[PDB]
């Protein structure tokens, strides 16, 4: 019981588990509504224009979209928003028209340091993505 | 990015509504009456850029262009707490101070004379907007200044931003209250004309409903035009909180309005709010449940539209979306839906899918909310036609009676006849009928 | 001073060729900076590039 | 060594503007009105030699030459606190005291009469300068003396240092207001001519724009002539900052204007400053943001050049360098760029390389900044052509009417004809056309 109590205190104060959950809410849950709106508009413009993953998921395009969404977001400049990264699961050759899963190649990863990576597992980060 | 809204305040009522809107936004964001963020306003979570522009890193200026044909309203604004909120270069006051004589046509002609200045103001406010969607004009249709200048502002916004949407909040005259603006039905007709020709969406605000709400809910025996405009500004603030406090949902205007506007012509929306509380009753934070909220929403005292008692047409809501802000339990929403179904509290259109959309929005951290849960409803309801039909009938009655036309006869547009008012009334009647038609299965073939 | 005009035009052509070579090397540098800014989504590096290429003269050359 | 700047002060208005410019430069460098380095000027990072010359081993004298055709202004300079700032050999006063009669040609003839004194001043300032870059002439285009004598000074600076760069901050007269100086349009044309021919970069300071900036930004309802001269001096300071404040880049006037001046003819620059404040308005430290600064600098109401709002022509900057000092947030810069792009607040040149150079420098402890963070932009912008084209058109309108030529006919330069006014109008028109071309890709062929 003493070990468990001290571990809870360590995780909350030292490992900032609550702060990690807050970061997940800010970035992964699209709490920055302006960033989410800009991302959604850019995504639907690219999908409707038929941009390929190599064109849409190009690091220059993804970085520009992320930068614009963060600059337009009140929370986009927050250090919790800085933990967000737009990654590609796979590179489609062509954006399939009217496919709802067209943008399923994008993954948002959250980095967990030791020992938090014991609790925030790679499976958990994959589910969040 | 947020869809920024430029607020155009026209005439006494429009300027009062703009002033109260800027006051409410300042209070929610912790902005002083001078446009400076208060030291207590540490929650940088509000979206000022939707409605306000930054003049500097510290001074917030409303993205508002003030256009009036009568100096009285501009002087009242400069004596209001929001006098420093608006850019003084974005405030147009007629030098002659003679007003529009309660004539919509005179106000419109003055707006045309101040068209360049007004559109320069609108462009200056737009440049302060990072992703300006378009302009929202708040005005009354019953006066001379607020009606004519509001129509002028709508026209100039359509001319300058022809590829941008132009929505108006046009206050139609109270039909249960004796309007001091005897020419109010003509002014209302001219404003509806301008909304039909130069606006893309007209939200009908019946001053009769504002007065009824003030009487029954605010205990105001005689709601003033200023009090009605301040109520409208409070309603707009509550409906726009999700725009001003970005979150997981309802981060854009189009997402909120998509469920409400079935056709470009069928753009007459009804509103609902819950829980409804009087400004004086802030003291008791009622633990209103979603079931309690939904029950209060069905009360006519909280509806911002004064529909006539049509006995022949069973006017109904086609769809209702309630955006609820504050502490809301999803289980309370479920219980609310259960109670509504058992009570058959909402009828929907039978010809297509319709539901209650739920948007969750954060509250302003700087403004204490007297309500644990609050909500705005946007709904397409055929009873909204009764407000438009009543406005059209009043316009036709005034034109047919030449009532107060001598004040209008001073302006060239209304000097010889009110035929423009009667044609406007007919167009508004057709719009009302289309909004009523959208409650029916044959709406698929409308137009 | 102004054959002198011909000398000036030849000098200008040589200067333009040197400018082309300098611009090519600068464009390669800018392209590498752009790649770095695009990999890490670092808005700071995009601001640095916008400082170096405010008129976009080197952006098109790096893309080219 | 610093890139020294010789200040040429012409006529009453030009001499007042030059005096206020030298005062501002001294304040920024911590030089007293008597030429003594202030004890507070402990930051030895400033280039005093840019704006002051050493007259002896101990006395630093501003590189200012006071030239007038009327003795009143020269006597006022010698009776001003800056009397010891100027080299007494650099002060030319016409013995006749009659001035130029508000005639540009008379001012030019007086400059010719005072040519020896002015060029002696320029040579003395150059020899006192270890690495003299060139001369900057501060004058008004609306009078008679300050315009003609200013053009004479520009000519003599070009003659003496033909291999050295000469940047000028040349204030062109307002062309939309009816000048009480009927020959002002000729004067304005002559000043724009001299800026086109003998300057490498001309920052146009429109007194109409100065008044607009005072009203909208400084909240000055009625800008005084002294306030207009101080606005012109502020514009000159902003255009000369890279010469006067040495850093990693743009350490010389020629280096500063090289990035701004793509072709020798397209040398008409427009300026903008933000935040603009009146001397009286120091009280409120406005938290000006980078977005607010950039927007006001691009706003004609805050720009020290009064370009009309042309909706049809995309007037643009040939080059802009912003040296920004103070607290700047990268996220605020990003939001500023986003808002600028959405509003299209700045058009850049399409025909050549241009960028914002950034040098980080400590601020002068001697110059009070009204802003927690401030920045100066020096830019070559095609919208300055709208001032020069309007000045040229007004000049042609006056010359075709022989307006106010009787005052000029008193001077030998204008006794027989007004050909100098027509040549000045043509030069100012060519300068306007070249500056407008510099916003376009075809600027490579401008003047062909």
């Amino acid at each position: 019981s003493l070990v468990n109590k001290a571990a809870v205190d360590y995780f909350f104060v030292e490992l900032h588990l609550e702060a990690h959950y807050e970061a997940l809410r800010h970035f992964l849950l699209m709490e920055d509504g302006e960033f989410a709106q800009s991302l959604s508009d850019l995504l639907f413009e690219k999908l409707g224009a038929g941009q390929t993953p190599g064109e849409l998921l190009n690091p220059l395009v993804l970085n520009s979209v992320l930068s614009k969404a963060l600059q337009c977001s009140l929370h986009g400049d927050t250090p919790h928003a800085s933990n967000l990264s737009l990654a590609l699961k796979y590179l489609p050759e062509v954006f399939a028209p009217n496919a709802p899963d067209v943008l399923s190649c994008l993954e948002l990863r959250y980095k967990v340091d030791w020992p938090l990576n014991i609790v925030i597992t790679e499976g958990c980060l994959s589910k969040y993505s | 990015m947020p869809r920024e809204i430029i607020t155009l305040q026209l005439g006494q009522c429009g300027n009062q509504i703009g002033f109260e809107f800027w006051k409410q936004l300042c209070a929610e964001h912790g902005i002083s009456p001078e446009g400076i963020v208060e030291e207590f306003a540490t929650e940088g979570t509000d979206r000022k850029d939707v409605f306000f522009y930054q003049a500097d890193d510290e001074h917030y200026i409303p993205r508002a262009v003030l256009l009036d044909l009568e100096p009285r309203v501009i002087h009242s604004i400069l004596n209001s707490p929001y006098a420093k909120l608006y850019n003084p270069e974005n405030i147009y006051l007629s030098e002659h101070g003679g007003g529009a004589g309660n004539n919509w046509a005179s106000g419109f002609s003055q707006g045309e004379k101040i068209h360049e200045d007004i559109f320069d103001i609108i462009d200056r406010e737009a440049d302060g907007s990072d992703s300006l969607e378009g302009f929202v004009l708040c005005h009354s249709i019953a006066g001379g200044t607020g009606s004519g200048l509001g129509s002028y502002l709508l026209e100039r916004l359509n001319d300058r931003y022809p590829k941008k949407l132009v929505q108006t909040y046009s206050v139609f005259p109270n039909q249960d209250e004796m309007s001091d603006v005897v020419v109010q039905p003509y002014n209302s007709l001219l404003t509806l004309k301008r909304l039909t020709q130069n606006a893309d969406c007209v939200v009908v605000l019946d001053n009769t409903a504002l007065n009824r709400i003030a009487t029954d809910r605010l205990h105001i025996q005689n709601p003033s035009f200023s009090q009605i405009n301040q109520l409208v500004s409070t309603i707009m603030s509550a409906s726009t909180t999700t725009l001003r406090y970005p979150g997981y949902m309802n981060n854009d205007l189009i997402g909120l309005i998509a469920s409400l506007i079935p056709t470009p012509r069928l753009h007459f929306l009804m509103t609902g709010y819950t829980p409804l509380t009087t400004d004086q009753s802030v003291a008791s934070v009622r633990k209103t449940t979603v079931l309690d909220v939904m029950r209060r929403l069905l009360q006519p005292k909280n509806v911002m539209v004064s529909t006539g008692r049509d006995r022949q047409t069973n006017h109904c809501y086609i769809a209702i979306l309630n955006i609820i802000q504050g502490e809301v339990d999803p289980t309370q929403v479920h219980k609310s839906l259960q109670r509504i179904r058992e009570r058959k509290l909402a009828n929907f259109i039978p010809w297509g899918p319709a539901s209650i959309q739920v948007a969750l929005s954060r509250k302003s951290p700087y403004l204490p909310s007297a309500h644990r849960v609050s909500g705005l409803m946007m709904a397409n309801h055929t009873s909204i036609s009764s407000l438009f039909e009543r406005t059209c009938r009043q316009y036709d009655k005034l034109r047919k009676r030449e009532a107060f036309l001598e004040q209008f006869r001073k302006e060239d547009m209304f000097k010889d006849n009110f035929d423009e008012m009667d044609t406007s009334r007919e167009i508004v009647q057709q719009l009302i009928d289309e909004y009523h038609a959208a409650t029916r299965p044959d709406y698929i073939s409308w137009g | 001073l102004d054959d002198t005009v011909q000398l000036v035009s030849g000098f200008e052509a040589t200067i333009n060729k040197f400018d082309k070579n300098f611009s090519a090397h600068l464009l390669d540098l800018l392209a590498r900076l752009s790649i770095y800014s695009t990999s890490d989504c670092e808005h700071g590096m995009a601001s640095v590039i916008s400082r170096l290429d405010f008129n976009g003269f080197y952006t098109e050359r790096l893309e080219r």
